[PDB]
RNA sequence: AGCGUGCUACUUAUACUUCACCGUGAUUGCUGUUUUGACGCUUUCACGAGUAGGCAGGCGUGGAGGUCAGUGACGAAGCCUU
RNA sequence: UUGCUUAAUUGAACGUGGACAAUUGAAUGAAGAGCUUUUAGUGGGCCAUUUUUGGUAAGCAGAACUGGCGAUGCGGGAUGA
RNA sequence: GCCUAGACCGAGGACUGCGGUUUUUACCUAGGAUGUUGGCAUAAUGAUCUUAAGUCGCCCGUCUUGAAACACGGACCAAGGA
């Protein structure tokens, strides 16, 4: 016997592939695997990692924060990488030339990045150009401001938001709620 | 691909020690102690027999 | 061959207030080395109030059998514990070694007492040499003029299970 | 006829051990909720003028 | 052209490996006269200790060994029905299966967890052989949380090299001689995986080896358990 | 019927020392509490008000704020499989520093100034503490200390 | 061949040691030889009890789209059979 | 720095600038650490050593810590949770 | 250091490594079994079925702290059945 010290033949926990059937997908997977293991690049390591990721984890990117992050000191002639979809903000004022590798554009962001003489360009576009991520500036979209999360946690004195269908006077807002109600929590 | 025991197997116990040429040649395991003889206990140490 | 005698010899550790603290020795029978040392700790513990963390063994050394092949009898002094109480006895042994005594009297006292080695206390082994110092008369009884003795009724060891001829027991 | 067990701990420490007893989390700023008014008041004016005074000599 | 092909491989290996062996032999150079010098120092605290313990006895006086630096510890319980704590310790000293067995410095610190590990392990001070012969025959490394075989001694110079081990009489001499970097030298030995002994243990083995049993402190006697076990 | 009110059981824990009774001794008024200091929680029996519930009475906790005339002190208390973290207002009356962490401030004093002499002596020292280890050897003499025999003595009673 | 006690050998668990094989988990490397499987191949190590229960990968049945220009009155399907 | 505090140029809390480097300040270990969501079954227990209450006592009734059985075969205790 | 008696195993499949012997860009016992001989192929050999012998083996499903139970359902088979 052993007295063991861990759970025994416990899965890593984390994803090693794609969940998607997209071939084309899969075509990225195999060329940063490859620029992964014969580049010692970290920028391709992390890269081949967010290609696995699910939807909820690939939040879009807008052209706004795109610009933002191209008013960094030192960075407007980055090369902008996105694995997801950038898409556009009207709210916008101005958006500089810039070269953006990503998934997907939206028509909108592709026509404002084009407008403004950028470059829109893919990811094995990124790699045939960059193929250790030289120039670089990687962009994450939001993970916590989907809805789903405001109801995460829920309970007293948390300050979350109540899963209802209904919104009103008359839903979940007297005894609990309220201390002319008996308590609030 | 396999495990071999350099006690039992000479060429595994020189790959991983040479010296044990040299210990084999010099006889070590075999030495003479060269020293005369004396009795350090025949006076006050024979209160080991008794008090 | 069960045992063996030691001297162990301890000390207090060595502190300020006294540098040179005094040596004490007991003879001690035990199997092996670390028996003794444990004995030796055991009996300080009672007699003295030392323990064996604020002190330490000085030397163990093997005490031989001063005359291995004369034919002695010894008295041996012991304290031992029964079901029911605590007692002191005295009884005598004929060999040729203290070890070889002291494992007969071992025998003796797990046999008629029901002691057990953990109930027994020696106090003291000694080499009686006067006859008139032999008390006991079932050791007494060999240390007569021209002693001889028959051994009636020999039963001999057969390496077969069947013999061929009828058993004999002259001797 | 409903007489049962009351109450034991039995088995309780071993169930709290499979996945605690964990500590809580350390940060180096604490949450100054809970802290007197005054001291805390004050200490927003004197976080305050501190960065204004770093904005400042940077300049220069 | 393969037969081609693989001579001209050949060719480049042969001379490529012969440019090593002689690198090999300034090292291996080094190795055998680390080990000389090891064994001289051990012959030479034998002679020493026993020339104290002859002239103390001329001089009135005791020779006082110095204490035990090294134990090893080996656990001859099984899996089932340990208290928590015993448990946590024989788990801190990598012992979490039988006849497992590790190499502890001895200190207050390390002599209390012993001490609550007492009831389920056999223990004492090995001898120079005893040590040679466990690392020998059952030594292997925790490369990379892996257990690899000590087959050569380029695996100990790559992992513990950096702490001026070079081979596996480095090894030994680290671990016999309580030395500097006992710690990495020690950890990096996985437990040691032992046989039941031939013999057999004595009759009841769960009672201290003072009263008889087998666990406990034993204190030379651990040197002929683990002739019998290994 | 059962009974387990904010002070039950505290009979024992609760009393004042022997002979110690009365006026509490200024000493306790003049000690100065900063955020960060640990200190020993006691209730004092006499003092009702701003006083520790019987589980913090022995806790030792870090002071995280500081009123009139009271600490507020952090303690970390076990509930079912974690930790969660308290905050007990405390007169002074009932607090006391801890002198391990006095202890350790004039250690770390002398780390630094060691390593500074070594430094300017131009080698390196170790500040790691130590267990102790076991003891080298030794040499005993037995001038006018000849090994003296013992034996087990003969039982006595002495009723 | 009882009771107390010491000793020598011996007997045998799915336990321990070495080795083989299955699986699980991790792990090494693989594109000017990546070669139509890279969901693949390959190096190495450790681990394997399980009710209630969770999940994964498979086996089997009726019917539907596609494909094998599939089997079949020279015998389909069913049924019996060391 | 401040609107708090001191008779104050005193403090308090948070800082700029400077210095102290692998002994970064005990041991041993660490199939790594942190974080989140979601949902099953269960919510009759019972036994043993020790502590322990009621009861003459109980294979009785009720607590404490740990280990177990339940959920588990295997060698031994003839047989047996 | 030397001599000596038995047992089980032979995973892998060009080469590549570490060492050794050096008499040698060589050879080795050193990154896992080869050499040789006899017999057989109308068969020595292996599997299954039937039966004998040795050894072990209570009746499943279920509720239950606890079932082989002197606890309940079940004579048997097909098809239907959540
Ligand atoms: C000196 N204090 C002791 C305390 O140490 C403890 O003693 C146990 C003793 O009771 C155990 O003995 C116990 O358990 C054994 C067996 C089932 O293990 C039973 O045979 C025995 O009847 C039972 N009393 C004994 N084996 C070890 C001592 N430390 O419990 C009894 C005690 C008097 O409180």
């Amino acid at each position: 016997g052993r007295d063991h010290t861990s759970k025994q033949h416990v899965r890593s926990g984390h994803r090693t592939a794609p969940k998607s059937d997209n071939v084309y997908l899969q075509l990225l997977v195999k060329l940063y695997s490859f620029l992964a293991r014969r580049t010692d690049a970290p920028f391709n390591k992390v890269i081949l990692k967010s290609l696995f990721l699910s939807k909820i984890n690939r939040p879009p990117v807008s052209v706004s924060r795109i610009s933002r992050a191209l008013k960094q000191k030192g960075a407007a002639e980055k090369t902008i990488v996105v694995v997801g979809t950038v898409t556009d903000d009207n709210r916008l004022l101005e958006f500089p030339k810039a070269t953006i590798a990503a998934l997907r554009f939206t028509a909108g962001a592709k026509d404002r990045i084009l407008k403004n003489g950028g470059e829109a360009i893919t990811l094995d576009q990124l790699a045939l150009r960059a193929p250790k991520g030289q120039n670089t500036l990687i962009v994450r979209g939001p993970r916590n401001s989907r809805e789903a999360v405001r109801h995460f946690g829920f309970g007293p004195h948390k300050g979350k938001a109540p899963r209802i269908l209904s919104k009103g006077r008359k839903f979940e807002r007297a005894r609990g709620r309220r201390r002319s109600r008996g308590f609030k929590v | 691909v396999l495990k071999k025991n350099p006690l039992k197997n000479k060429q595994v116990l020189l790959r991983l020690n040479p010296y044990a040429k040299a210990y084999a040649a010099e006889k070590v395991g075999s030495a003479k102690v060269e020293q005369a003889k004396v009795k350090p206990s025949k006076g006050q140490f024979a209160e080991v027999l008794k008090n | 061959s069960r045992l063996n005698e030691y001297q162990v010899i301890g000390r207090n550790l060595p502190t300020e207030s006294v540098p040179e603290p005094k040596l004490f020795r007991m003879r001690i029978f035990a199997p092996n080395t670390v028996v003794a040392k444990s004995r030796y700790w055991y009996f300080l513990q009672k007699l003295h109030k030392v323990k064996k963390a604020s002190g330490e063994i000085v030397s163990v050394n093997i005490i031989s059998e001063a005359k291995p092949t004369k034919v002695k009898t010894f008295g041996i002094w012991l304290r031992y514990e029964s079901r029911s109480g605590i007692h002191n006895m005295y009884k005598e042994y004929r060999d040729v070694t203290r070890v070889g005594a002291v494992e007969t009297m071992y025998q003796d006292l797990a046999a008629r007492h029901r002691a057990r080695f953990r109930s027994i206390h020696i106090l003291k082994v000694v080499e009686l040499e006067k006859t008139d110092d032999v008390k006991r008369q079932y050791v007494k009884q060999f240390l007569t003029k021209d002693l001889k003795f028959p051994l009636p009724h020999r039963v001999q060891k057969s390496k077969k299970l069947f013999q061929a001829t009828a058993p004999t027991t002259f001797y | 006829m409903a007489k049962s067990k009351n109450h034991t701990a039995h088995n309780q420490t071993r169930k709290a051990h499979r996945n605690g007893i964990k500590k809580p989390k350390t940060y180096k700023y604490p949450s100054l909720k809970g802290v007197d008014a005054k001291f805390k008041r004050n200490h927003r004016y004197a976080l305050h003028g501190t960065a204004k005074a770093l904005a400042k000599a940077r300049a220069e | 052209k393969k037969e081609k092909a693989q001579q001209k491989t050949a060719e480049e290996r042969a001379a490529a490996k012969k440019v090593r062996k002689a690198a090999n032999k300034e090292k291996r150079k080094v190795i055998f006269d680390r080990a000389a010098a090891y064994q001289k120092e051990y012959t030479e605290a034998e002679r020493s200790v026993i020339k104290a313990k002859r002239d103390a006895k001329a001089s009135n006086s005791y020779y006082v060994d110095a204490q035990p630096k090294l134990v090893f510890v080996v656990r001859i319980k099984g899996i089932n029905k340990i208290p928590p704590k015993p448990r946590k310790v024989l788990q801190l000293l990598r012992l979490t299966q039988i006849n497992a067995g590790v190499f502890v410095r001895l200190t207050k610190a390390t002599s209390e967890l012993i001490k609550l590990a007492e009831p389920y392990v056999a223990y004492g001070y090995p001898s120079l052989s005893t040590i040679r012969q466990l690392v020998y025959k059952r030594g292997f490394g925790k490369v990379n949380k892996q257990r690899i075989a000590l087959s050569d001694n380029a695996i100990i110079e790559a992992n513990l090299g950096k702490f001026n081990i070079l081979s596996i009489e480095d090894l030994i001499h680290e671990i016999y001689t309580v030395g500097p970097n006992f710690k990495q030298v020690s950890n990096f030995l996985w437990p040691f995986k032992l046989s039941n002994p031939n013999g057999g243990f004595r009759a009841r083995k769960f009672q201290h080896f003072i009263q008889g049993g087998d666990t406990g402190n034993r204190e030379q006697f651990i040197n002929a358990l683990v002739k019998q076990m290994n | 019927g059962k009974s387990r009110g904010y002070r039950s059981g505290t009979r024992y824990a609760f009393q004042r020392d022997f002979k110690k009774h009365g006026a509490i001794p200024l000493s306790t008024y003049l000690k100065v509490y900063k955020v960060g200091d640990i200190v020993d929680i006691k209730a004092n029996g006499s003092i009702q008000k701003g006083m520790p519930h019987k589980y913090y009475h022995g806790k030792t906790g870090i002071v995280y704020n500081v009123t009139k005339s009271s600490v507020g002190v952090i303690i970390n208390k076990v509930v079912g499989n974690r930790y969660i973290e308290k905050r007990v207002n405390l007169r002074v009356e009932h607090v006391k520093h801890s002198a391990c962490r006095q202890e350790f401030l004039n250690r770390v004093k002398s780390n630094a100034a060691k390593k500074r002499e070594a430094k300017a002596n131009g080698e390196t020292v170790y500040l790691k503490r130590q267990a102790a280890k076991p003891r080298g050897s030794r040499i005993i003499s037995t001038e006018g200390n000849i090994p003296q025999t013992l034996a087990p003595v003969a039982y006595e009673t002495f009723i």
